[PDB]
Parts: structure tokens; sequence; C-alpha cells
């Protein structure tokens, strides 16, 4: 019938359209395309922060926990959002970074980062195969913000665990909206959470690309800074399987 | 300088 209140609340705090400030009425160069993406990334970061403060439970956490979670989640959140837009607007056939920045297959190949494109393109394809709902996407997204904590843990550890548990229950409610039956629901939950778990690996790849693209545009200080985001055993991932 | 930006944005 109706949509659960929390999920409806999630829909209403979804960030509105963010343009890249890209001119499509003129051919792109390797310089302008990368410049457009960085500008979009900066704008999307401020949006992630603004979105997190409207998230029930997030403000209860110590300011230091809030910072940490965003540091360990911005990449995942950005590529997951890209996955959703590409899925909804163009059936996952191309990368919908923004309304004024859509990369089709032929353009991805001509670029100097087709490999990265194929990696990111994995998500929209998965959304198509699973036929993910908006309600499911919204709950999964919050779970990404709460999927990695430091080895020592957080200051508001108990408050965090409770928040994580609430959104897990919400995802189950989202699934229940269409999956009627305990066997089908259980099977759906496994598929969606398996997808969430796989993002831990995929995101390390994106961080490496970012680190390698930096090196190419320009020493041990730079390496050491990003290492914790590409290497295993540095942080504590929260896996469902 | 992301940590700084994230912190200022949160406040
Ligand atoms: C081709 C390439 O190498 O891109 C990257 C690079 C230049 O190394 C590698 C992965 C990229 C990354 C993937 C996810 C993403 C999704 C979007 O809907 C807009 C920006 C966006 C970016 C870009 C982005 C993201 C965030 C930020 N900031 C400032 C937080 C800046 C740029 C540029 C990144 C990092």
């Amino acid at each position: 019938q109706l949509i659960p209140p929390l999920i409806n609340l999630l829909m209403s705090i979804e960030p509105d359209v963010i343009y890249a400030g890209h001119d499509n009425t003129k051919p792109d160069t390797s310089s302008s395309l990368l410049t457009s993406l960085n500008q979009l990334g900066e704008r999307q970061l401020l949006s992630v922060v603004k979105w997190s403060k409207s998230l029930p439970g997030f403000r209860n956490l110590h300011i230091d926990d809030q910072i940490t979670l965003i540091q360990y989640s911005w990449m995942s959140l950005m590529v997951f959002g890209l996955g959703w837009r590409s899925y909804k607007h163009v059936s996952g056939q191309m990368l919908y970074f923004a309304p004024d920045l859509i990369l089709n297959e032929q353009r991805m190949k001509e670029s100097s980062f087709y490999s990265l494109c194929l990696t990111m393109w994995q998500i929209p394809q998965e959304f198509v195969k699973l036929q993910v709902s908006q309600e499911e996407f919204l709950c999964m997204k919050v779970l990404l913000l709460l999927n990695t904590i430091p080895l020592e843990g957080l200051r508001s550890q108990t408050q965090f665990e409770e928040m994580r548990s609430s959104y897990i229950r919400e995802l189950i409610k989202a699934i229940g909206l269409r999956q009627k039956g305990v066997v089908s629901s259980s099977q759906r939950f496994y598929q969606l959470t398996k997808l969430l778990d796989n993002l831990h690996d995929l995101v390390k790849q994106l961080h490496l690309y970012c680190l390698n693209t930096f090196i190419q545009s320009r020493m041990s200080e730079v390496i050491a800074a990003q290492l914790p985001k590409i290497l295993a055993g540095m942080v504590k991932p929260l896996l469902f399987h | 300088g992301l940590e700084a930006i994230i912190r200022k944005a949160l406040m």
C-alpha cells in the first residue's frame, strides 16, 4: 500500500540535480573532461555532507565519528549514485554523471580511462539484472555510509551499531514491499547485501585509479596518504557474508 | 585537504 515513513523521509532528503558545468555544444579534450569531473566531484562532496546531516541517527554521533565515516564513504556513495542515475535515466547503457555530462560507450573507449569506465559500469548493470527498487536503493545507500569503521572503532560505537541495525531493518522492509514470502525476501536480502559487500573491493580500485591519475598529472607523502584506502588490513570493513 | 573541507562543511 503505502511507503514506510523512514524510506519516505529518505526520498525527501535525496540531493537535487547537480550539473557539472560542462559544455556539450563543443568537442571534449582529455583536459576539459577531467576538469569537468573534478568540479563535479567537489560539488557532490558538499552534497554528501549536507545529506548526512539530515540522516536520522547521524547527528547523535561524535563530530569525529561523523568526519571519519564520510572520509571512508564518499567514493562509494558517489559511484553508487552514478549507478542509480545511469540505471534510471538511460537503462544503464551509459554513464550518467550529470544531465550535462553523459558518457556513452563510444566516448568511454576514446577516453584515456576506458578501464575505469568499465569498472564503474558494473554497478548500473547489476541494478538492471536485479531490477533494484528506489526504496531498496535508498536503504542500501545509507548502509554504505555505515560499512567501514576504524580498527579501534568509533567514540559513539553503541549509537553507531544501533543506527546500522535500524537501516538493516529498513532495507528488509523495502524488500518486503515487493518480495512476498520469507524465502523470496531472504533470497533478495542475500543478493543486495552481497552487492554491498562487493563494493568494498570495487572502491579500492577507484582509489588506486585516483592515486595513479594524480601521479600522472604531476613524493612518498602522497603515496602514504592514500595507501589506507587501497590496502587491506588498514581499516575494519563490516561484511554481511 | 578533504578532512578540513569535510569538517568545515559539517559545521
Ligand atoms: C578519470 C579519473 O581518473 O577520475 C577519478 C580521478 C581524477 O582520479 C578516479 C575516480 C573518479 C570518481 C568516480 C566517482 C564519481 C562520480 C560522480 O558522479 C562525479 C565524480 C566522480 C569521480 C571524480 C571526482 C570525485 C571526487 C572528487 N573530489 C574532489 C572529492 C573529485 C573528482 C574523479 C575520480 C576521483
